[PDB]
């Protein structure tokens, strides 16, 4: 029944600069406040306790205020490892404790615009009901991209899904994924398929399309 | 040191019940609390309840309070987590996690245990190739296979560089759909063989598809 909210959902920074994410608290919860940070496909390890002191092992970045109702927690001159998901904790009173929404910590680089790509049904998989069309947006930032589907002019609702990619290590770049799957008679009764990406590092969308054949 | 380990991952059908063990090492099973906390990738943390190994007894937290029974064995100082009534949206990683006074906090954390609910049953993945007509695009859509996960690694693990493997999308099915995807120099097709070897070890399959086009 106390209730912590978590600071923006997201934050992207560029590596060495500083950092600033803040828990809020429904109810005061005097001090009485951890932080966690947690790696993708990782459980979360503990970083600071009772609002302010450093977990054993945290490193001397990593910093935290509160007192009350907000807190925050700083990382001066981000690294490539703290990139990462950080989760505030509350333990008011003894044994309940509720966690935080979570701040996903993202790498701010230059602008990159998507190299779009798009890709027919292969003809192995016709041969069954279904035919999926597939667009890559590859090594684009920030994550913002606005993709859609048109099959003869007509704007596609609710047939494609979305996959994208963790921030690349080498370019810290996004890569991203939109799969129409139609049904074959519907795949086979249209000519034109073209997938428009807007993205703010193109100066117009990008229309990438093909024919049936 | 201090270690918790669970158990492996679990698929239940909907309305089952799953059963998470937690073993501790390195420290005295007997002396620290045990949590239970889970994480769906459509939310954070969710607290599931707290243990006291020496005694047993226990406190859930208000959302799970009759669905879930955690237990433990002193001798193979092991801590469980039972919970019932499995619904579609109890898929989820679960983590034990050991209580370091009025000091809750918890660390170390288990290795955490994915837990699918779901009633689709298991299967391997078909294999489709995304060849590149006009530098250059290749790519593998596997797709419709249960459960997760797939291994992808093109070329036998010959091409590397450029691979961008998707994370795996749940479709209106029940099965699940993903696609990798690499960028290679234009003129190197129609001299290099690129192969997608695609394994699901759940459902016996391996798959090997050249991605060639045109």
């Amino acid at each position: 029944e106390i209730v912590m909210t978590q600071s923006p959902a997201t934050l992207s920074v560029s590596p060495g600069e500083r950092a600033t994410l803040s828990c809020r608290a429904s109810q005061s919860i005097s001090s009485n406040l951890a932080w966690y940070q947690q790696k993708p496909g990782q459980a979360p390890r503990l970083l600071i306790y009772g609002a302010s002191t450093r977990a054993t092992g945290t490193p001397a970045r990593f910093s935290g205020s509160g007192s009350g109702t907000e807190f925050t927690l700083t990382i001066s001159s981000l690294q490539s490892e703290d990139f990462a998901s950080y989760y505030c904790q509350q333990y008011n009173n003894w044994p309940a404790i509720t966690f935080g929404q979570g701040t996903r910590l993202e790498i701010k680089r230059t602008v990159a615009a998507p190299s779009v790509f798009i890709f027919p049904p292969s003809d192995e998989q016709l041969k069954s009901g279904t035919a999926s069309v597939v667009c890559l947006l590859n090594n684009f930032y920030p994550r913002e991209a606005k993709v859609q589907w048109k099959v003869d002019n007509a704007l596609q609702s609710g047939n494609s899904q979305e996959s994208v990619t963790e921030q690349d290590s080498k370019d810290s770049t996004y890569s991203l994924s939109s799969t129409l799957t139609l049904s074959k008679a519907d795949y086979e009764k249209h000519k034109v398929y073209a997938c428009e990406v807007t993205h703010q590092g193109l100066s117009s969308p990008v229309t990438k399309s093909f024919n049936r054949g | 040191q201090v270690q918790l380990v669970q158990s492996g991952a679990e698929v239940k059908k909907p309305g089952a019940s799953v059963k998470v063990s937690c073993k501790a090492s390195g420290y005295i099973f007997i002396s620290y609390f045990m949590h239970w906390v889970r994480q769906a990738p459509g939310q954070g943390l969710e607290w599931m309840g707290i243990i006291n190994p020496s005694s047993g007894d226990t406190r859930y937290a208000q959302k799970f309070q009759g669905r879930v029974t955690m237990t433990r064995d002193t001798s193979t100082n092991t801590v469980y987590m039972e919970l019932s009534s499995l619904r579609s949206d109890d898929t989820a990683v679960y983590y034990c996690a050991r209580r370091p006074e009025r000091h809750n906090w918890l660390d170390p954390w288990g290795q955490g245990t994915l837990v699918t609910v779901s009633s689709a049953s298991t299967k391997g993945p078909s294999v489709f190739p995304l060849a590149p007509s006009s530098t250059a695009a290749l790519g593998c859509l596997v797709k419709d296979y249960f459960p997760e996960p797939v291994t992808v690694s093109w070329n036998s693990g010959a091409l590397t560089s450029g691979v961008h493997t998707f994370p795996a999308v749940l479709q209106s099915s029940g099965l699940y759909s993903l696609s990798s995807v690499v960028t290679v120099p234009s003129s190197s097709l129609g001299t290099q063989t690129y192969i997608c070897n695609v394994n699901h070890k759940p459902s016996n399959t391996k798959v090997d598809k050249r991605v060639e086009p045109k």
